[PDB]
């Protein structure tokens, strides 16, 4: 009969477990016997306080580095703010130690967990490509809780480094079963920011993961989008439970908050997946959270139902993240087959936007060639376009199968006249569909201005496969 | 920033 922990605060991680069904249902991933022995998980942060009581046991030097000061060691610098202790917080979601009279328990509290001091000075590409691509063959799961200014206008992603680690990552990391990397959609909901306008999170190569409060509501700082993949909880107004989590200085704390505490507690929640299957790739991973993530009661006013059957939102993508249904169905899991790429492109002649443009295409997704698509996994709309005010925009795309995701809601503070240099637009929302058909992109201006532009160029880039498909839901 | 906690 399974145990669990008797730490202190374990009683008020409300998010791990409970008999009021609004948790990530982590107990039931520890009575199967999965806690996260022998998967390794980095936080890519501001360090990590390796000597905290309830992370030493758990550390793991071979998944830390310290790029900011080049040297192996990630501790954190000491300042009278604690400004710091960021990494730390999140390092205690994965790995806080379980049963050891201290603070309350990591998700995965047998895993081993490193850091990568990398945010306390400037980010750099090459810093950001050093810390993504650190001991790929040791380091199963990545943990990045940062990235652009969240201020709804930036539009902003890997540069090439970066983009080269994540390559790297996902075809010669784990043993070329690909880098696990997870994502923090974001903190720029009161500016209205989009998660698809940041390449971090609209990467393919990453689980960008969003926010839901204890009552099931989209938090404040949550950012909408069409490449968000799921949910964890985190904070949300004052009356609203907050996240329980190692500090900076040994100590514990009760109010870890924001996006920077979602994407941890997913990172713990696949390391107990890769536990129970170690032969998982980056893309059965993806597979898995698609399948088992639970929309019920998280609250949106845009839930739609896919072309198989399947839930989806913008604020939530697949739902919350359910540990016990992960470690259950990776344990048979079949490996999906290599993955294919279709490029498609859409125009013959540049398109004035004006007040609104409709982009009607038929594809047949690659009939006749290896790169066949029956099986959606991502899509992407790449867009290159001219326009006097970004943020003025709102950009739609509609699958064959009738599924309409917003790639690009509006931005007031967007006053960008920069437009998208080959912008590479992701939705999650197709998963699983057939892609081929009557593929529909629509472009408006939101606002009364008389505003002006072109579209240039629509490329649509189909990633799956062709077999191993479910019964729709 | 470039990026941001
Ligand atoms: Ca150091
Ligand atoms: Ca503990
Ligand atoms: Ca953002
Ligand atoms: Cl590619
Ligand atoms: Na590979
Ligand atoms: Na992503
Ligand atoms: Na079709």
């Amino acid at each position: 009969v399974y145990q669990e922990p008797t730490d202190p605060k374990f009683p008020q991680q409300w998010y791990l477990s409970g008999v009021t069904q609004r948790d990530l249902n982590v107990k039931a991933a520890w009575a199967q016997g999965y806690t996260g022995h022998g998967i390794v998980v980095s936080i890519l942060d501001d360090g990590i306080e390796k000597n905290h009581p309830d992370l030493a046991g758990n550390y793991d030097p071979g998944a830390s580095f310290d790029v900011n000061d080049q040297d192996p060691d990630p501790q954190p610098r000491y300042t009278q703010m604690n400004d710091n202790r960021h990494g730390t917080r999140c390092a205690g979601e994965v790995a806080a130690v379980a049963n050891n009279g201290v603070c309350g328990v990591g998700v995965a509290y047998n895993a081993r967990i490193g850091g990568v001091r990398m945010l306390d000075g400037e980010v750099t590409d090459a810093v950001e490509a050093r810390s993504l691509g650190l001991n790929p063959n040791h380091i199963h799961i990545y943990s990045a809780s940062w990235g652009p200014e969240d201020d709804g206008k930036t539009v902003d992603g890997p540069a090439r480094l970066a983009e080269e680690a994540f390559f790297r990552g996902v075809s010669q990391g784990r043993g070329g079963l690909g880098s696990i990397f997870v994502w923090a959609s974001g903190n720029g909901g009161r500016e209205h920011d989009s998660c698809n306008c940041d390449g971090y999170t609209n990467s393919i190569y990453t689980l960008s993961i969003s926010s839901a409060t204890q009552f099931g509501n989209v938090p404040w700082y949550s950012e909408a989008c069409s490449s968000t993949l799921a949910t964890t909880y985190s904070s949300g107004n004052q009356n609203e439970k907050q996240i329980v989590t190692t500090d900076l200085r040994q100590k514990c704390t009760e109010s870890h908050t924001g996006t920077s505490a979602s994407a941890p507690l997913a990172a713990g929640i696949i390391a107990l997946t890769l536990e129970a299957n170690k032969n998982l790739t980056w893309r059965d991973m993806q597979h898995l959270v698609v399948q088992t993530s639970k929309p019920a009661h998280l609250n949106a006013n845009d839930w739609a139902t896919n072309g198989v059957g399947r839930k989806v939102s913008h604020s939530y993508g697949y739902g919350l993240l359910d540990a016990g249904a992960m470690v259950a169905l990776a344990q048979n899991w079949t490996t999906v087959a290599p993955q294919r790429k279709c490029i498609i492109d859409i125009l013959t002649e540049p398109k004035d936007i004006g007040k609104r443009l409709e982009v009607r295409k038929t594809v047949t997704a690659c009939l006749g060639e290896p790169n066949h698509i029956t099986r959606l996994e991502h899509a992407q709309a790449r867009l290159t376009l001219s326009y006097n005010r970004r943020g003025d925009l709102a950009i739609h795309l509609v699958s064959p199968m009738g599924t309409r995701s917003t790639l690009l809601a509006a931005r007031p503070h967007d006053y960008s006249a920069d437009g998208f240099n080959d912008w590479a637009f992701m939705t999650t929302h197709s998963w699983d569909e057939d892609p081929s058909g009557e593929w529909v992109l629509e472009i408006e201006n939101t606002s009364e201005a008389n505003n002006y532009g072109t579209l240039t160029k629509f490329t649509l880039v189909l990633y799956g496969t062709a077999s191993g498909s479910l019964v729709p839901r | 920033k470039r990026r941001v906690k």
